């Protein structure tokens, strides 16, 4: 009944509802103020940082009010791009391991938004049954949302990720009997390499040099297979040079 | 004076394009299914390609008038309701139903006129022509692409017709 | 079952209604024009129908989730709305939010945000 | 083929390097593998029955590789003369 007021005092109703922003947006929409409504919903989606369902709703409503506004095509496309970036962020959250979510009894709406590093570690944990390249490439793409504030060193994080990816591979342990080059193709990490090449990443520059490789401890914990570390070196150098 | 058994020999003597044109125009005047089936049997006996005959019958049935649609960015300025020509277009489809290889083309035509009914807001007619369509057609089309001994990319019109068909099936 | 069928129509496999999965290498302007026309016509109407279904079945939370379903760029339902169409849609959403909001609950989530 | 070839010449194939790699480092011993091919061909086909196609496939593969060697040697000589 508060919002049931007539237009004679809709203006003062909006002035009062300035403190009830989660409710005043409906009145703004009903009052044919699309620009103010989009400002409202943009601010609401901005403040939303948790609860998958609430965040997705606020983003969608923000873009809907954006288009409802008579703004010029430039601003329309600008805010469309920003919101698009937002669900591009969200896609990682929808791509979580469903079996892990269910057995842990958590739902995306039922649990707030996590840090990019937290999502990365959830993807990369050995408790994650998914042994596929898609996890790894999604985790790598998540680096783009990690900014200059340095929540975690991107270099060491990438080193950890690539070491974990190599760990899924299989080796003729304690002296091998296979080609490092051809034998690792069926392994996931090489597939990661072709995906990087297809996206445009140069393996010579983005894959650490053998110095730092043997500096990496995860990489130095399986060297008990001579063939393991040998094949590390052979394949990295080979594809690095194919990149150069 | 209508001697079906004698039309075919003389029409065979015409140049093939005009021969098929006037033969199809003739069959457009034949509406008893039994007699028209006998017509198609005599056409295949004498060499007339019943498939293209039914084609030209259907597209002449379509082209005797323009299309039908309604919108706000392409709003027509001439309102018009259901016509007997619409019923004729409804009925012309069985020509394509009759033949072994022609259900794919029949689906294409049925959808390409379905769009006119929906756009001009004749959804009752859309549904009735749908109910006219038999239920084994799509599986038969898949079978046909199987026996034609290549599983390459089915044509874009075929894929679009299948997609639109399932979508409108769910819609109805 | 009616709700089930409507949602399956909205979100059936390979994406979208009258959103086919094969481009015309033959490039027929007629089919394309009629095709876009049928989308931009039929989509708002069925949208309003399902909104009314959930409006009457009192599950206005689903009326509100229709906003995200439309926002889906996997099917790009936003583009096929003119100003008047989506304004009617947003006022329908206004109505649906209004009833739950009268129940002393913020329209942003199941709980209150203010 | 190369591991069998070093086998019948009684050459070292340790658990560090393969027969092929050992042969490749020992470039002075090109001519030994020539008879090694023939010997392993003879032994393996003695093993094979007559109806087996790979019985002949071994032959054609060995013939192809040896003719490739000879042809590339001659082509280098003539080209760089």
């Amino acid at each position: 009944k508060l919002l049931s007021q007539p237009a004679s005092q809709h203006g003062q109703l909006a002035a009062f509802l300035q403190a009830h922003d989660h409710l005043s947006w409906l009145h703004e929409l009903n009052s044919q103020e699309f620009e103010k409504a989009h400002r409202t919903l943009q601010t609401l989606a901005n403040m939303e940082t948790r609860y998958f369902c609430k965040k997705k709703t606020l983003l969608g409503l923000s873009k809907l009010a954006a288009l409802a506004s008579d703004f010029q095509e430039d601003v329309l496309q600008e805010k469309v791009e920003e919101i698009a970036e937002q669900e591009h962020f969200l896609l990682h959250q929808e791509t979580l391991p469903k079996k892990l979510l269910e057995e842990k009894q958590l739902d995306l709406n039922a649990m707030p938004v996590l840090a990019p590093f937290q999502l990365i570690q959830l993807y990369v944990c050995e408790e994650n049954k998914r042994a596929n390249e898609n996890d790894f490439m999604k985790a790598l793409d998540l680096l783009e949302y990690i900014g200059d504030d340095s929540e975690v060193d991107v270099e060491e994080l990438k080193l950890e990720i690539l070491c974990k990816a190599i760990k899924r591979d299989e080796w003729s342990a304690t002296d091998g009997k296979d080609d490092p080059i051809e034998a690792t193709k069926d392994s996931i990490f090489v597939k990661v390499l072709q995906n990087l090449l297809n996206k445009g990443i140069e393996l010579k520059g983005y894959l650490p040099k053998a110095e730092t490789l043997l500096q990496s401890e995860e990489l130095n914990s399986l060297k008990t297979n001579s063939y393991f570390e040998f094949s590390l070196k052979a394949n990295y150098e080979c594809y690095m040079k194919m990149q150069s | 004076e209508k001697q079906i058994e004698l039309i075919a020999f003389y029409v065979s003597h015409l140049p093939q394009e005009l021969a098929i044109s006037q033969y199809a125009v003739f069959l457009e005047n034949i509406t008893d299914p039994d007699q028209r089936q006998r017509c198609l049997e005599l056409a295949k006996e004498a060499g007339l390609d019943v498939a293209s005959i039914t084609k030209t019958v259907v597209e002449n049935t379509r082209k005797k008038d323009a299309g039908e649609f309604a919108h706000h960015d392409f709003a027509p300025a001439l309102d018009s309701g259901t016509s007997e020509e619409d019923r004729a277009k409804i009925d012309v489809i069985d020509w394509l139903v009759f033949d072994p290889a022609q259900r794919a083309e029949a689906l294409k035509q049925s959808n390409a006129i379905m769009r006119k009914f929906l756009a001009s807001k004749k959804h009752e007619a859309a549904k009735e022509v749908f109910a006219k369509i038999p239920q084994d057609s799509i599986a038969e089309i898949y079978s046909q692409w199987e026996e034609q001994a290549m599983d390459s990319a089915l044509p874009a019109e075929d894929d679009n017709a299948i997609r639109e068909h399932l979508c409108i099936r769910a819609y109805l | 079952d009616v709700k089930e069928k409507i949602y399956n129509v909205l979100l059936f496999v390979d994406g979208g209604w009258m959103v086919d999965v094969r481009e015309d290498t033959e490039e027929d302007p007629e089919r394309s024009h009629q095709m876009v026309l049928l989308r931009r016509l039929c989509l708002p109407m069925m949208c309003f129908l399902l909104h009314t279904v959930l409006h009457n079945t009192k599950q206005y939370k689903d009326c509100l989730r229709l906003a995200d379903i439309v926002s889906s760029e996997n099917q790009k339902l936003y583009t096929v709305f003119s100003k008047t169409e989506m304004r009617n849609l947003l006022q329908k959403l206004r109505e649906s939010s209004l009833m739950l909001l009268d129940l002393q609950l913020d329209p942003l989530g199941y709980e209150i945000q203010s | 083929a190369i591991q069998l070839a070093l086998d019948k010449r009684m050459c070292t194939v340790p658990q560090n390097l393969t027969a092929a790699d050992v042969y490749f480092r020992e470039v002075s011993q090109m001519e030994i593998i020539f008879e090694c091919l023939v010997d392993k061909e003879e032994a393996d086909l003695e093993s094979t029955s007559i109806d087996s196609v790979e019985w002949a496939n071994i032959v054609v593969n060995v013939n192809t590789i040896l003719k490739d060697m000879l042809h590339v040697a001659c082509q280098y000589r003539q080209s760089k003369n």
